[PDB]
């Protein structure tokens, strides 16, 4: 149905996340491989798929990337199969070792799948995701900002205080006081 | 109007998709994503305005206090002071806590009528280093000349910061120390409570599935052709 | 150079265009029936002037 370029995987919550920000979809899937041997008849599957994924990688990322082990297939709630085919770009190539092991660590009757005919559900998860994750970037910055703002003015205070402690403190106390210093 | 009118310059059947919902969602993104950035984009502003405003605040603060200041603006306990309009900064020397020794009395004995005005102390640098005998500043400095003197004076009694905490001296004798807990606090910060948005899933979701589209009809027509063509095999 | 102002980073979210996305369109549908009896009736319907 749909071929993807730049399909980000991320994994949280025990939950494999593919957004692609191309179709603009976010497909839900488990953390293991569902296996293309259960699937009643299904060749053009890993065919097409293969054919498919050899197509883009040459097209576009042959000298960027590195191939990170043979494809993978989940399948995605709403009743989507999801071939998959990991990769990691030139820079940071060292950690090709532990990479290459972590995605070949995914592969462990018949069956039709159904797929809905729907796919909304899985863009909206993904416009929300997207923006749910900027505005918590954002508001989060601004509260970091702002505490360490008034740790800033603690210092003006104290030099403030000493010039005029009846307004400081009854600033400080919430009603009109009188103060003095007694040392520190 | 002209600019309007700039727009103007086989056959084909123009085909439509079914499904609105791709521009329904780039409406909705974009409304919110115009608002949030508005929104964002004034806060940036007005923060930066602010951080020049009290420029003007700490420039008089560091003529009131250039050791604190200059210790919250450089990173580490320093000392300053001013040579005309720049500041001038050294590196301070760490004692540990265990180091310091609060003297009893506040009063010296050699001349009556004359109490030290603030508690002397007596430390060592290292831990079988030589003893020096001080007096304590401001914000656990251990200063170096005892000219902090007072005449005594009958009501006497003084809190100073020591360590984590603060030591009690009641005329001019040493009460005891007394840790931070202890004294009503009052505050001068300003509170801000920010919770990140929650993580949402979206279940898939159908009014109509196409076998409910499929049975809308009252008669499938290849379902009755495959049962009517088996009349001479049944 | 020391400084008494305190950082913030404020990036503006970027624009994202939505591109029209269909699982499956009626054409597929209609052809989902294994016998679409409009054609079957016109394809018939010839055998006189064929
Ligand atoms: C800071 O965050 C929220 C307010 O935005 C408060 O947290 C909730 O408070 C309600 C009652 O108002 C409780 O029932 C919830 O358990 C709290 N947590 C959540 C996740 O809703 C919190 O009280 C605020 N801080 C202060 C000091 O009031
Ligand atoms: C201010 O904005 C962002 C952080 O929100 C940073 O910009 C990106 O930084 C990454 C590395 O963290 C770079 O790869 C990107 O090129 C930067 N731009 C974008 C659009 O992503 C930026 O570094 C922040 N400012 C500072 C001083 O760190
Ligand atoms: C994921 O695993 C759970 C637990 O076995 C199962 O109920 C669910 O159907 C799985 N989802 C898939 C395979 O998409």
């Amino acid at each position: 149905w749909q071929e993807v370029d730049e399909m980000l995987r991320s994994e949280y919550g025990g939950s494999f996340r593919f957004s692609s920000d191309a179709i603009s979809t976010t497909f839900t899937t488990n953390l293991t491989e569902y296996p293309l041997s259960r699937v009643d008849l299904g060749d053009c599957i890993g065919k097409d798929a293969r054919d498919a994924m050899d197509r883009i990688f040459a097209r576009r990322y042959n000298a960027t990337h590195i191939k990170v082990g043979q494809p993978q297939y989940y399948l995605a709630n709403g009743g989507f199969l999801i071939a998959y085919q990991p990769l990691l770009s030139n820079t940071l190539a060292e950690l090709y070792v532990r990479e290459h092991l972590r995605e070949q660590s995914r592969k462990p009757s018949v069956e039709r799948i159904k797929t809905t005919s729907s796919i909304e559900f899985a863009r909206l998860q993904f416009t929300y995701n997207h923006i749910q994750r900027h505005v918590n970037d954002m508001l989060g910055r601004v509260a970091i900002a702002w505490c360490e703002l008034q740790n800033h003015e603690l210092t003006l205070w104290n030099e403030a205080r000493k010039l005029n402690p009846n307004a400081i403190a009854s600033v400080t106390v919430g009603r009109r006081v009188s103060a003095r210093m007694l040392g520190d | 109007h002209l600019r309007e009118q700039s727009r103007k310059p086989s056959v084909e059947r123009i085909k439509t998709t079914s499904s609105i919902e791709f521009a329904r969602l780039q409406f909705t993104y974009n409304h919110i994503q115009r608002h949030v950035n508005d929104m964002l984009g004034r806060v940036a502003i007005a923060w930066c305005e602010l951080q020049n405003h009290e420029l003007t605040l700490w420039n008089e603060a560091r003529k009131l206090n250039p050791n604190a200041i200059a210790s919250v603006t450089v990173g580490r306990r320093v000392s300053a002071r001013m040579l005309g309009d720049v500041m001038a900064v050294s590196t301070c020397v760490p004692v540990a806590a265990d180091n310091v020794i609060v003297q009893n009395s506040m009063r010296i004995s050699s001349r009556p009528g004359a109490c030290y005005s603030r508690p002397l102390v007596s430390f060592r640098y290292e831990d079988q280093g030589p003893l020096v005998e001080g007096q304590l500043g401001e914000n656990n400095e251990l200063r170096l000349t005892r000219d902090a003197i007072e005449p005594c004076t009958v009501g006497h009694r003084r809190y100073f910061t020591f360590g984590g905490g603060y030591v009690y001296f009641e005329e001019y004798a040493y009460s005891h120390q007394l840790s931070r807990a202890d004294i009503t606090t009052v505050s001068t910060f300003i509170d801000l409570n920010i919770t990140m948005l929650e993580d949402h899933e979206f279940v898939p979701l159908e009014v109509y599935t196409r076998h409910e589209i499929k049975d809308s009809g009252l008669l499938d027509y290849t379902e009755v052709q495959r049962r009517n063509q088996l009349h001479d095999l049944r």
